């Protein structure tokens, strides 16, 4: 509240502040437009599917075990075992926090309909109507997009499906990493605690309270002693909202980001090397964050060589 | 001292008049029909129903509202139509037929040049 | 030919427009601002008032006005860096989708990328995305593999379906059944190792042509 930071409460300062032209209409005017774009970085992400798959009861994918990133029925936000870590690890003078469009349950809503589209149907939903085909299946078309024969699969299914459970479980061995989504926390209440720290700043005026001025001055003198406080203050805005607008723009190439991987990573596979994980791609899977997504990222990775002569 | 700013919620001044005002983060019995509280402030002129709709004009917070039926509503906004992929360990799902469909994008390339 | 009804959108193209209208319309207006001076005029200063006192005045009015030039120009520069952002995605997409066919998902439209044909629009570029989008749907059994003579056979390309009573391969794109061959699968491993593998039989074309 541009007129709540700088004058506060008195009524004499409002005619005073009026005569700097549209100064506040601008401070809205760019503070709305970054309002609007963190919703719609978040729908990008996240609202990449029609319709909201679910998984059947059964939940048991030829002995590939996904209760690590599935939702658990008995909780009553309904998030993944992995979801409640990544949650867990991370008013003033005119100031105010609006809430944002989308509650965290509907963005966990997003993730669950982007993992039972994906167990199920892979990646033909994303182009067109889901077409089930079983997982295992799904798994051996994956090693023949990087170039293996399908049959290392279909004659190893269980090795692959074993060593592939205790390779996800090590995830939260690791988690229990998150110091980006901190960081974004941090930036905004540093920003936020010295906008208002600025307020106790006499700029050189014989005091920093536009009361106590006119309790103790004549108002031929008090005019000029508060307008050198509302042209500091109004500096402090002008500061404020630049920079929000720098960093607005770095959250944003962020979010498109995010939204691409989220298309080549997870709706389907890619060739483009380190975009997906370190390897061979074979498949992705999404986790809600606080203020952010994280990628699980599964690879196929060469082992044991052994030396021959070619020609 | 309770405050915060005040935006009015209109469908359109091209199909009615009528207009609904949220008070950001302010309760109803301290602002000064239908009277709503959301965890997003006070409604005030959309009745809130428990069906749920395509958003329309975003409220925040998961509500919505819209013309309805010559009235404006709010609610919680769906996220889409439901469904169940037909998953068994032994069937699988080929198309028989295709349509070929033809998109836009849209993508801004330069700004006028100006000099001061 | 769909397109033009949807046409007669734009939204992003207009938007760059009115940021600038209302940059030029604002850094106007702010000439008509006192900033605390007697006046908001460097002539009628004079015009009334000497010159010990006018220097202050006008020192004022310049320093207001030479911030609103700051200002201004600090936005250009954030703003510019933006539009160049995405010059360089429609460069890129140029590239990659009207020079080329990509496999990159959801870069080039929605559906499977076919070609994209470019328009000029005021200050951009429309894409128009052809694209590949399956339909009619029919659910089949499937097996992995299908054993004959206790080999192990698995497809080149495709996927093994049953319509009831028998048998086919099929592309995975379209459906479109052939007689599981010798020529359209091939050997590998013993059926002892492969879960959901199911008899069938391959037939072998060199025996009916010797009779
Ligand atoms: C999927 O993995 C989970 C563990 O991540 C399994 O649940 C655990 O199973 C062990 C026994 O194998 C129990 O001692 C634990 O108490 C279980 N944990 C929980 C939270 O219930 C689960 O059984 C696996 N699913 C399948 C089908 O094997
Ligand atoms: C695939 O779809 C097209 C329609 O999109 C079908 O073509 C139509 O077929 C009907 C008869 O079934 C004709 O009366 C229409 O004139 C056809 N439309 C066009 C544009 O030619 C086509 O037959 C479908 N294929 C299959 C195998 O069902
Ligand atoms: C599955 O397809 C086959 C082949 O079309 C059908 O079997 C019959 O096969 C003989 C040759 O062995 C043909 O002469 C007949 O015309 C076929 N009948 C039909 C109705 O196509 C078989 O009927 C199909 N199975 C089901 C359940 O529809
Ligand atoms: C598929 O065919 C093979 C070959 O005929 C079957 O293998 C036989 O299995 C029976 C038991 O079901 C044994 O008594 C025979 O000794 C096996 N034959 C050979 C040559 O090893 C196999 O069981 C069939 N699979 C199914 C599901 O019926
Ligand atoms: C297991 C499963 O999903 N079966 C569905 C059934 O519920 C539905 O009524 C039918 C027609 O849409 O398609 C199939
Ligand atoms: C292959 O031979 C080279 C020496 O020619 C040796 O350095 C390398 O370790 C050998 N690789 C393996 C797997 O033994
Ligand atoms: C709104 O009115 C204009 C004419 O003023 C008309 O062109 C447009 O179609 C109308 N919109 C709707 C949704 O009826
Ligand atoms: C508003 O105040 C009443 C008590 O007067 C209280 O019951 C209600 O929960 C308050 N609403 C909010 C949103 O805090
Ligand atoms: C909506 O449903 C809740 C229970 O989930 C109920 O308490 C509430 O009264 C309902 N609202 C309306 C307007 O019927
Ligand atoms: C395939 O069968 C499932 C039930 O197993 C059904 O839900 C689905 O609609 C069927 N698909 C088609 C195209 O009939
Ligand atoms: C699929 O699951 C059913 C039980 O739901 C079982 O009877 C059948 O044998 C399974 N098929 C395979 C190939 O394991």
């Amino acid at each position: 509240d541009c007129t709540m930071y700088i004058c506060g409460d008195s009524t004499e300062c409002s005619n005073l502040l009026l005569q700097y032209g549209s100064f506040c209409t601008q401070l809205k005017r760019a503070l709305t437009g970054i309002a609007v774009e963190q919703d719609k970085n978040t729908q990008e992400v996240f609202a990449q599917v029609k319709q909201i798959y679910k998984t059947p009861p059964i939940k048991y994918f030829g002995g590939f075990n996904f209760s690590q990133i599935l939702p658990d029925p008995s909780k009553p936000s309904k998030r993944s075992p992995i979801e409640d870590l990544l949650f867990n690890k991370v008013k003033f003078n005119g100031l105010t926090v609006l809430p944002p469009l989308l509650t965290d349950e509907m963005i966990a809503q997003y993730t669950s309909a982007l993992l039972a589209g994906t167990i199920t149907s892979g990646w033909t939903f994303g182009a067109g109507p889901a077409l089930q085909i079983p997982f295992p299946m799904q798994m051996a078309y994956r090693f023949n997009g990087i170039g293996v024969t399908q049959n290392v699969l279909y004659e190893n299914q269980k090795l692959i499906a074993n060593q592939f459970n205790s390779a996800i479980g090590k995830i939260q061995d690791s988690l229990s990493a998150l110091g980006k989504l901190q960081d974004v926390v941090n930036h905004n209440a540093q920003a936020l605690n010295t906008l208002v720290k600025q307020l106790s700043s006499k700029f050189g005026a014989i005091s920093s309270v536009l009361n106590d001025i006119l309790s103790r001055l004549d108002p031929p003198e008090a005019e000029v002693q508060i307008d050198r406080l509302i042209t500091g203050r109004l500096q402090s805005l002008q500061t404020y909202v630049t920079q929000q607008l720098i960093r607005a723009a770095e959250i944003r190439a962020s979010a498109n980001l995010a939204a691409t991987k989220m298309s080549e990573c997870v709706l389907g596979q890619s060739k483009r090397v380190d975009f997906c994980g370190k390897g061979y791609h074979l498949m992705s899977f999404p986790q809600s964050a606080p203020h952010g997504v994280v990628f699980l990222h599964v690879t196929y990775v060469p082992a044991q060589e052994k030396n021959f002569t070619t020609a | 001292c309770s405050f915060g700013g005040v935006s009015v919620i209109t469908p359109g001044t091209n199909t009615s008049n009528q207009v609904a005002v949220l008070y950001q983060g302010v309760n109803c019995t301290e602002v000064p029909s239908n009277v709503f509280q959301t965890r997003a402030g006070c409604l005030i002129g959309a009745e809130y129903v428990n069906n749920s709709y395509e958003c329309d004009i975003p409220i925040g917070a998961g509500i919505c509202a819209s013309y309805q039926t010559q009235s404006i509503i709010a609610y919680t906004m769906s996220l889409g139509a439901e469904n169940s992929v037909a998953y068994s360990n032994n069937s699988i799902a080929i198309p028989t037929n295709f349509t070929i469909s033809v998109t836009t994008e849209i993508l801004p390339v330069s700004m006028t040049k100006t000099s001061v | 030919g769909k397109i033009q009804d949807s046409l007669s959108a734009l939204g992003k193209l207009q938007d760059v427009v009115n940021h600038n209208a209302q940059a030029l319309n604002t850094l106007v207006k702010q000439l008509s601002s006192k900033f605390g001076a007697i006046s908001s005029v460097l002539n009628d200063i004079l015009s009334r008032l000497d010159p010990p006192e006018a220097e202050v005045q006008i020192d004022r009015l310049i320093t207001g006005r030479l911030q609103s030039l700051q200002t201004y120009v600090t936005q250009q520069l954030i703003r510019a860096a933006e539009i160049r952002a995405s010059a360089n995605l429609a460069a890129t997409k140029m590239s990659e989708c009207v020079l080329g066919q990509s496999k990159r998902v959801d870069f080039c439209g929605k559906g499977y990328h076919l070609m994209s044909f470019p328009q000029s629009a005021p200050h951009g570029v429309v894409f128009l995305h052809v694209t590949y989008v399956p339909a009619q749907e029919k659910n089949f059994t499937t097996a992995p593999a299908i054993c004959h003579d206790g080999k192990a056979h698995f497809p080149r390309e495709g996927v093994f379906v049953s319509n009831g009573t028998h048998w086919f391969v099929t592309q995975r794109n379209f459906y479109e059944p052939q007689i599981i061959t010798t020529d359209n699968t091939f050997v590998s491993g013993n059926c002892d190792v492969v879960i959901g593998i199911v008899n069938n039989t391959v037939y072998d074309p060199l025996q009916p042509e010797l009779d």
